[PDB]
């Protein structure tokens, strides 16, 4: 057998060509989101100085947007993508063209999955592309503490530089917090919010900075529903968020008197995986129709998980969740561990075992 | 009889302590050990880098190992070893070949030995493609000595690749 | 614990 050609010669190997700006913006300064998305699948990368552009650029568009976005029916509501690439691709292809469909993405597309990057660099593009029809909310992995905690920056270490790492974390500074959809739906990440009473306190919020450890730009972002949602005993609105370590629980009685308040029909977050990528709340009993919804776009979440993931595509006044199942993808070892870090202890272990063994 | 030429770090009584242990070792007294007088001892037969060691100790290549072989094999794990020859010892262990340098291939095969079915060939080829990648500077499509210590030289395991005579 | 087990 070769000892330097591949073994594995069917296994497709990374391009080591790095794209340019000629290659990705056209003459008119339009990004070529296929040759992206093609380039990207082969885990192909860019030159720094592209990338460093498609972040920019798509972060000057963000920053020109309001906090509270205001988006109109039809859409498609998106949740945790979690930097799992091959399955956002197959979302778009669920969720429908971006070329002729409205996007709304409630946050978390970094972290834990091994292509954040180019989930950043696709979606941002994209951005760049459909500024008025694609939109992006926050979530609370869009920040410095928790890319620093997982792997997003070890990420950029290993397949960039430090210098696009920055580059996102001022572009997620600019991230909207928030959308009003079609007059009817609040959409957040993570949910309600003590100090938010109305949609104007998300107004007042300045979100172009880190997200604080307490705070409604905090619970927004990090908040859960409880756990008996819906069959409350002891009620309150807001308690202690014991899983989180921050922010807090909201009960059933605490959204309705929002809705009714704001004059909403629900509320549409994410935050929380679902196994079957969604999950429809108690009904308010003035409108017979779920208060909260919850939706999960992040299918075989950690590779462990084996849930199916969703959409919410709301046209026509019909709002139809399509589900859908996971995509292959190329195989990283956990927190990108390189092979001889990973096999070099149990060489020595191995190795120095014999030998004892032969010398007893 | 004309003497034996070695370089060792082993002190006259330890090349003879390490003697008798050869001889025990030689079943049938036929001066070198073999892969079967290896695999003789229970400890080496779930062991999937034996015929690796006895691959890079036998340095005439005649699929045995001599007593010269064996002191210089030996001496590479002794306690008045540096951390270079001990990282050294680790790189041969991939470098199959011995040319000096760590290949695509040689990498998954070593691997493979690891590995078993712990993991598919398509996944460990993916991995072992994407280390050579990010670790290889001068862009040569393989891995050097100096390459690889600057990956792993941190990780002090040559602290436990330290054996008793 | 024969083989190198994936972390
Ligand atoms: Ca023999
Ligand atoms: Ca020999
Ligand atoms: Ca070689
Ligand atoms: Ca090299
Ligand atoms: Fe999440
Ligand atoms: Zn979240």
């Amino acid at each position: 057998l070769s000892t330097t050609d591949r073994v594995v010669k069917a296994v497709p190997f990374p391009p080591s060509h790095r794209l340019t700006a000629k290659e990705v913006f056209d003459n008119d300064g339009k990004p070529r989101v296929d040759i992206l998305k093609a380039h990207l699948m082969k885990e192909g990368r860019l030159e720094e100085s592209v990338a460093l552009r498609i972040i920019t650029e798509g972060a000057s568009i963000l920053r020109q947007e309001k906090n509270l976005l205001d988006i109109d029916a039809p859409v498609t509501v998106c949740g945790d993508i979690h930097g799992q690439f091959f399955d956002l691709m197959k979302l778009f292809e669920v969720g429908g063209s971006p070329a002729n469909t409205r996007y709304l993405f409630l946050g978390d597309y970094v972290d834990r999955g091994y292509f954040s990057i180019e989930c950043v660099l696709y979606l941002w593009a994209l951005k760049i592309l459909y500024p008025k029809t694609l939109f992006l909310l926050r979530g609370n992995h869009e920040c410095r503490h928790l890319t620093e905690y997982f792997t997003f920056k070890q990420e950029c270490k290993i397949k960039y530089s430090e210098r696009v790492y920055d580059a996102c974390m001022d572009a997620f500074d600019c991230l909207p917090l928030a959308a009003l959809m079609n007059q009817q739906f609040l959409c957040v990440h993570g949910g309600l919010s003590p100090e938010i009473n109305t949609l104007d306190d998300i107004r007042k919020l300045d979100r172009f900075k880190e997200p604080p450890a307490y705070g409604p730009m905090c619970d927004i972002l990090w908040s859960d529903p409880l756990e008996d949602f819906g069959n409350e005993k002891t009620q309150e609105h807001f308690t202690h968020n014991t899983v989180r370590g921050c922010s807090y629980f909201y009960s059933y009685p605490a959204v309705c008197e929002f809705l009714q308040h704001n004059n909403l029909l629900s509320i549409l977050r994410a935050h929380e995986a679902q196994d079957a990528g969604y999950r429809m709340y108690r009904k308010s009993q003035t409108t017979g129709f779920p208060s909260l919804i919850t939706i999960f776009s992040a299918p075989n979440y950690l590779d462990v998980y084996n849930n199916k993931a969703a959409v919410l595509k709301y046209e026509n006044n019909v709002m139809n969740i399509r589900q859908f199942n996971c995509s292959p993808h190329p195989y990283w070892l956990p927190n990108f561990m390189d092979v001889f870090t990973w096999s070099l202890p149990f060489v020595g272990e191995k190795v120095t075992e014999m030998l004892v063994n032969v010398l007893n | 009889s004309y003497p034996l030429e070695m370089c060792s770090h082993f002190d006259a009584d330890e090349i003879k302590r390490l003697g008798k242990r050869f001889k025990k070792l030689d079943l049938d007294n036929s001066g070198s050990l073999s892969v079967e007088e290896f695999m003789s001892l229970p400890e080496l037969q779930q062991n999937p880098l034996v015929q690796r060691v006895i691959d890079i100790f036998d340095t005439d290549g005649n699929g045995e190992v001599d007593f010269k072989e064996f002191i210089e094999g030996v001496s590479q794990f002794s306690v008045k070893g540096d951390k270079e020859q001990k990282l050294r010892f680790a790189f041969r262990i991939y470098d199959m070949d011995k040319d000096g340098y760590i290949s695509n291939g040689e990498l998954f095969q070593v691997l493979k030995m690891m590995v078993g079915n712990n993991l598919k060939d398509t996944q460990l080829q993916q991995i072992v493609d994407k280390t050579i990648i990010n670790a290889d500077k001068d862009g040569d499509g393989r891995i050097s000595f100096e390459e690889f210590c600057a990956v792993v030289g941190g990780l002090d395991i040559h602290k436990k690749m330290v054996v008793d005579v | 614990d024969q083989y190198l087990a994936v972390p």
